[PDB]
RNA sequence: UUCAAAUGAGAACUUUGAAGACUGAAGUGGGGAAAGGUUCCACGUCAACAGCAGUUGGACGUGGGUUAGUCGAUCCUAAGAGAUGGGGAAGCUCCGUUUCAAAGGCCUGAUUUUAUGCAGGCCACCAUCGAAAGGGAAUCCGGUUAAGAUUCCGGAACCUGGAUAUGGAUUCUUCACGGUAACGUAACUGAAUGUGGAGACGUCGGCGCGAGCCCUGGGAGGAGUUAUCUUUUCUUCUUAACAGCUUAUCACCCCGGAAUUGGUUUAUCCGGAGAUGGGGUCUUAUGGCUGGAAGAGGCCAGCACCUUUGCUGGCUCCGGUGCGCUUGUGACGGCCCGUGAAAAUCCACAGGAAGGAAUAGUUUUCAUGCCAGGUCGUACUGAUAACCGCAGCAGGUCUCCAAGGUGAACAGCCUCUAGUUGAUAGAAUAAUGUAGAUAAGGGAAGUCGGCAAAAUAGAUCCGUAACUUCGGGAUAAGGAUUGGCUCUAAGGGUCGGGUACGAUCAACUUAGAACUGGUACGGACAAGGGGAAUCUGACUGUCUAAUUAAAACAUAGCAUUGCGAUGGUCAGAAAGUGAUGUUGACGCAAU
RNA sequence: AUGGUGAACUAUGCCUGAAUAGGGUGAAGCCAGAGGAAACUCUGGUGGAGGCUCGUAGCGGUUCUGACGUGCAAAUCGAUC
């Protein structure tokens, strides 16, 4: 919040990493099942509460 | 600029990259990446040309 | 030119309170704001602020007394009758 | 029913003495050696406002007869003490206002303030600004001395007692109306958390026993008994009379 | 016309966010932060601000020369110097009158 | 970030020991109301503190430049 | 333009006056004003010795 | 809101240029705190989302970006929180925080087996957590990025810790001299212990000063206007931390000995406890000159050319004004039954333990020199779209900076800088609406009721009732006047006079007089309706957040009650428990 | 009934901070002046008191029983206060 505590600024990291779409190869796998990425989060839709 | 282990503080940077690159460093300022990675600002004294030091460790 | 004929500091309150109330007050404000003669120096340097204290502006010496005046005929007397009986203890 | 509300201070959350800026404790000096051998000299350095309190206190400061140092204490400012008095205080010791001596060795008539209930409990009667306890006689067989304290009553205690000749400056205090609200708000913003007072006969029942009824009234006598339980006693809690006092007062 | 901003994080008018509005070289205005002014030392005797002794913030004194906090007569960066010279006529005087009290009450055992 | 004007303790800076490398300012100013003249500034930079000596005179300038030790790296202008 | 105007006695009728007259310039400020002119009288008339202290003192406490 | 171009399959909606407007420094500006967490930036890009659209986006896809000895945290203590010997409790656990406890650690000497056992002496201080607004070691300016900067680069400092050596100082009178004194300084040993100070403190008022802003003259440049007028309109002309010298209201010292009392503030306070006067000392807020530092930055000209993009120059100067504005600060004054934190930390003094030179010592609070300074935060938003309100919601949400005119003004109204021009759009203008207005004659007849609306209003002057707690009532009521222009008069500063005046510089205030107009003039804006009574609450204040603001609650005042601590009232399951209580009847508690 | 979780709203005390255009009124204190045989009474200034006052921001929420009443909004908007 403009001054973290380094706890806070690691989970926003993790937050950042977690946030892309499915990787398109995953798809091609035999017996795959995952068509997309079913927990993509947005910071403008739903808050991660710290 | 390097990416560094998260432990490491800037005096085990400044030796670490003496030890395996033969450098003297003149300062060393780190930050952490928002991804949880550490990035090392090192600066060599004028003796030692960086452009040189860096593709003789292989990058480019 | 006189500016009020009864009020006097106590105009400051104005209509409110009630006219005995003020003029009590009026009493005891003006016991208590005035400049009194210093036991000590001579000069009528005496003070009040924080009631019970009263300092001397020169010489510097702060003396305990009454809540709105320096000395309070209670301690007063005191005085006096410690007095008298201090010196059943020597004569 | 509620927890009315003389219940709740005991819990003592937000009725606690609103403390920050006191002075310190008045106290008379720790009853040691000197003082109940001979008499210490002091200086009264300072006298200076306790907040939350009526009376000036006095600080005095004296030599500790056991290690090379200064000891300051917090005495309450007798009226007529001042900056750079010297106060004496122990057995043998002058009867002039501002030192502390043991109530058996003052004669009758003295006038003393801050006076021990027991002998070393550094000061426990006639300490608001205004009071005194006058000392009306002597037992010397057991060494009691008869005193009367500032409400009329009659104690008899140790003749080893201490108390401080003279009164406690800052009277008349209660002379002068508030006049205002807010006087008697900043009154009791540094003392404790007791004002105001909403009337227990203008609430509803759930929060006292005067609450309710069409019309405001107390309903039954409001006069409770000392047997009474917590939740009952509001009023006029154990009165032996009642009504407006005519006549002469004091205590025969 | 021109106006500023405060240059830490802190953004209220505290004692410790004191401001002053500056002109650089730069031709244009920034502001300063100005650490809390200073008050003089005092005399433990009587109270005045005793003269001689430079006035700065208490850890700063550790880096100023003894000659700022302290001037040459007796009770230097302590009393002043009007307390001193009474220090002095109650001492000889108290220790004069103390010898007088003395011989006084030895006659006294001689003749009683 | 110090002036100094002794032209003797000038010399003795100019060769102590941490004193590596100097700098000569010229400026072009006006003399008292009037005409210009040519104001030096001897620059000493030592290891803690930049002494600089303002020599006014032109003529007390150039002599002090010769002056300067031959071990001593000197930025002209 | 009219800031000349204004220095020329103008625009400063009854008709121009919003601020009440104490307002635009307090009655204090032109005691202060007179009264350390006054003051600053005393002294030179005083100090050339044009006046001598006698009737400077009772001029101060008239003034 | 509009025109056009560019882009694109596609353009009311994107980009650019042009025009019209807005927010009007109490911002639609420039930043932060909490909260968010990548929304920041670039590139690509339109299926869903942005209640029309979309080539645009806080969307989508892919990447990049947050650099510190000095900014924060970190340390300190505040209310509070909470281990510990213990005491309760079946027990989860409750109580106590220096508390009925054998509570712990520093200086250096002893060692020359040798490393740390013991020989002294202290300290009895007794956890710890708790402030990104309190306290607090120390940094600035210029330059730089697509996006970072008091953090990078450049240059110039400063603090702290660790080392240290050379120079200066000091000593044969061992631990500096000088001044009558205030006190002076480049230095000028100082253990235990003790003591003092700084940290460290309300509020309002006027008065004095500082800074930045505002206004303005001359000049040296650039820009606009020029049918005509304007030696004009606009704009550039800057100087950081740090360093040296200097600079102060107050305070203080020396000479002196005062009624004919004197000095003196806007504000009456000072003097035989020594004034007025004359001469000195001190704090360095703050300002000045210089170093930093013109080499920077600002403004121009004159040539170079696909480029990296240069190069040569010149100028950057001297002043004026103040009930101005914002803020800072000083010496005072008003107020209190209110008298307006703490600890860390730093210094000084008192003390004199000790150690210390003549054939050579003591000195690191003087100068200079050496090394080092970690860990975490650092992007952006901060709101009519980055927070909370299911949302890009007309709601809510702590704060700094703050130009010109009109005017009493941080009002309203217009402007400069900066930022916007975001809110589906087109055509009509029926009824009925919502919001803004006007109406002949009457004038509350309307209505539960003047609800709504209207009328009033600034300022100067005149005038002003009952009644009253004498303070008020009171802007009572009721009146007059108010533009423009051209004049008159009054109100100041500064410098020489042997031990009456002259000379010159700079300010809008107030009053009076002429002239003048379709009788208008607080011309927009701004801005009280008044009076006579009854009921009721004394008053200011408080409440039913989201149908009740009142006569209800409160209050001062009045009165009653309890209590002297082995106590009153009150809490708890209990207790070596707790509130009042840092208390003591001028008190606390209860009506 | 039993065992649990809340003072991010709000109520109240405490700690530590912060904030509030411009006007009207003219209380004590003070300086000078006038009258009177006396007691004493007057006048003009100065000063700047107040849970004083007009009135923004602020805090509130009186009336239109105005807008809205499948809202901008599960309490908002305008005017007035
Ligand atoms: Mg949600
Ligand atoms: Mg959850
Ligand atoms: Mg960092
Ligand atoms: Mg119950
Ligand atoms: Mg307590
Ligand atoms: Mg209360
Ligand atoms: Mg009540
Ligand atoms: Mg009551
Ligand atoms: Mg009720
Ligand atoms: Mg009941
Ligand atoms: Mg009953
Ligand atoms: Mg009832
Ligand atoms: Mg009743
Ligand atoms: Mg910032
Ligand atoms: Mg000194
Ligand atoms: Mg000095
Ligand atoms: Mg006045
Ligand atoms: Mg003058
Ligand atoms: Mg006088
Ligand atoms: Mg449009
Ligand atoms: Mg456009
Ligand atoms: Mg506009
Ligand atoms: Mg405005
Ligand atoms: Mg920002
Ligand atoms: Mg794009
Ligand atoms: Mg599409
Ligand atoms: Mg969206
Ligand atoms: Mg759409
Ligand atoms: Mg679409
Ligand atoms: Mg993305
Ligand atoms: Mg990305
Ligand atoms: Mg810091
Ligand atoms: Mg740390
Ligand atoms: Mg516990
Ligand atoms: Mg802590
Ligand atoms: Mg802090
Ligand atoms: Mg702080
Ligand atoms: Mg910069
Ligand atoms: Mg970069
Ligand atoms: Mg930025
Ligand atoms: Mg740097
Ligand atoms: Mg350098
Ligand atoms: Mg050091
Ligand atoms: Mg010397
Ligand atoms: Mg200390
Ligand atoms: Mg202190
Ligand atoms: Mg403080
Ligand atoms: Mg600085
Ligand atoms: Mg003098
Ligand atoms: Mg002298
Ligand atoms: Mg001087
Ligand atoms: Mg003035
Ligand atoms: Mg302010
Ligand atoms: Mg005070
Ligand atoms: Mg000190
Ligand atoms: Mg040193
Ligand atoms: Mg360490
Ligand atoms: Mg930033
Ligand atoms: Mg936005
Ligand atoms: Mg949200
Ligand atoms: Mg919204
Ligand atoms: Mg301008
Ligand atoms: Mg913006
Ligand atoms: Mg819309
Ligand atoms: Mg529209
Ligand atoms: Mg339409
Ligand atoms: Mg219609
Ligand atoms: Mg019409
Ligand atoms: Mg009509
Ligand atoms: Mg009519
Ligand atoms: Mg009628
Ligand atoms: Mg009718
Ligand atoms: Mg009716
Ligand atoms: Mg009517
Ligand atoms: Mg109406
Ligand atoms: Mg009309
Ligand atoms: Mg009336
Ligand atoms: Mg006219
Ligand atoms: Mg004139
Ligand atoms: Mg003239
Ligand atoms: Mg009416
Ligand atoms: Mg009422
Ligand atoms: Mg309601
Ligand atoms: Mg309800
Ligand atoms: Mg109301
Ligand atoms: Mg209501
Ligand atoms: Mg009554
Ligand atoms: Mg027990
Ligand atoms: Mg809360
Ligand atoms: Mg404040
Ligand atoms: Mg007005
Ligand atoms: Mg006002
Ligand atoms: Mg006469
Ligand atoms: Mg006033
Ligand atoms: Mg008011
Ligand atoms: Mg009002
Ligand atoms: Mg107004
Ligand atoms: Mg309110
Ligand atoms: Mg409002
Ligand atoms: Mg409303
Ligand atoms: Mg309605
Ligand atoms: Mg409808
Ligand atoms: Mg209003
Ligand atoms: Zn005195």
């Amino acid at each position: 919040a403009a001054q973290k505590s380094f706890r806070i600024k690691q989970k926003m990291a993790k937050a950042k990493k977690q946030n892309r779409p499915l990787p398109q190869w995953i798809r091609l796998r035999t017996n795959n099942t995952i068509r997309y990425n079913a927990k993509r989060r947005n910071w403008r839709r739903t808050k991660m509460n710290i | 600029v390097f990416q560094v282990s998260m432990k490491a503080n800037k005096y085990q940077i400044k030796k670490a990259v003496k030890e395996l690159y033969e450098v003297d460093v003149l300062k060393v300022n780190t930050l952490v990446r928002p991804n949880g990675t550490k990035k090392a600002y090192v600066r060599l004294t004028a003796d030692y040309d960086a452009l040189d030091i860096a593709n003789r460790i292989g990058y480019i | 030119a006189k500016r009020t004929k009864k009020v006097g500091i106590t105009g400051k309150y104005g209509v409110r309170y009630g006219s005995s109330l003020r003029r009590q007050v009026k009493k005891l404000e003006i016991q208590q704001h005035a400049r009194y003669d210093c036991s000590f120096c001579g000069k009528k340097t005496v003070k009040r602020g924080a009631a019970g204290i009263w300092t001397c502006s020169c010489c510097k010496k702060t003396v305990a007394g009454g809540a709105y005046t320096v000395s309070t005929a209670a301690a007063a007397t005191v005085r006096s009758t410690i007095r008298r009986l201090r010196e059943m203890v020597e004569a | 029913g509620r927890v009315i509300r003389n219940q709740r201070k005991g819990a003592g959350s937000i009725f606690t003495s609103h403390t920050r800026l006191r002075q310190g404790a008045a106290k008379l000096r720790t009853l040691d050696y000197a003082e109940r051998h001979g008499y210490i000299r002091g200086i009264v350095k300072q006298i200076v406002h306790d907040s939350g309190r009526g009376a000036p206190l006095a600080k005095v400061v004296f030599r500790d007869p056991y290690k090379y140092r200064l000891r300051e204490e917090i005495f309450i400012a007798n009226e007529g003490v001042h900056t750079g008095q010297f106060i004496y205080a122990g057995k043998k010791a002058s009867l002039n206002v501002g030192n502390v001596l043991p109530l058996g060795s003052v004669p009758e008539g003295t006038i003393v303030s801050n006076v021990e209930e027991k002998p070393g409990d550094r000061g426990a009667l006639a300490r608001a600004s205004g009071n005194y306890v006058i000392i009306i006689g002597h037992n010397p067989d057991e060494n009691k001395t008869r005193v009367r304290l500032p409400s009329g009553a009659k104690k008899v205690i140790s003749s080893d007692a201490r108390g401080v000749i003279g009164v406690i400056a800052g009277g008349g205090r209660v002379d002068k109306p508030l006049l205002k609200a807010g006087r008697a708000f900043h009154k009791y913003r540094l003392k404790r958390n007791s004002w105001p007072k909403t009337r227990g006969v203008a609430m509803n029942p759930v929060d006292h026993p005067h609450g309710g009824g069409n019309h405001q009234h107390i309903g039954k006598a409001s006069t409770i008994s000392r047997g009474a339980v917590s939740g009952q006693k509001a009023g006029l809690i154990a009165a032996r009379r009642t009504g407006l006092l005519r006549g002469s007062q004091k205590t025969q | 016309a021109q106006r500023v901003t405060f240059r830490r994080r802190n953004p209220y008018n505290t004692r410790s966010n004191k401001i002053k509005v500056v002109k650089t070289p730069g031709g244009i205005l920034r502001a300063q932060h100005v650490k809390k002014l200073a008050t003089r030392p005092k005399c433990g005797d009587c109270g005045s601000a005793l003269q001689g002794i430079s006035t700065l913030r208490p850890r700063q004194y550790a880096t100023v020369s003894k000659t700022h906090k302290t001037v040459s007569r007796a009770y230097g960066g302590s009393r002043c110097a009007n307390c001193v010279k009474e220090r002095i006529i109650r001492a000889f005087l108290i220790e004069e009158q103390k010898i007088v009290k003395k011989v006084v009450k030895e006659q006294t055992e001689a003749a009683k | 970030a110090r002036e100094i004007t002794d032209i003797k303790q000038f010399l003795e800076l100019t060769r102590r020991a941490d004193v590596k490398t100097a700098t000569v300012k010229i400026n072009k100013k006006l003399n008292k109301a009037g005409k210009p003249f040519r104001q030096t500034k001897f620059k000493v930079r030592g290891s803690s503190s930049l002494y600089t000596l303002v020599i006014n005179d032109a003529g007390k300038a150039k002599k002090l430049i010769q002056s300067l030790p031959p071990t001593l790296k000197v930025n002209r202008l | 333009a009219h800031a000349q105007s204004k220095r020329e006695g103008r625009h400063s009728g009854y008709g121009k006056r919003k601020g009440t007259r104490e307002a635009r310039l307090p009655s204090q400020v032109v005691w202060i004003r007179r009264l350390r002119v006054l003051r600053r009288l005393l002294a030179k008339y005083r100090d050339a010795g044009k006046i001598d202290k006698h009737l400077y003192h009772v001029l101060y406490k008239e003034s």
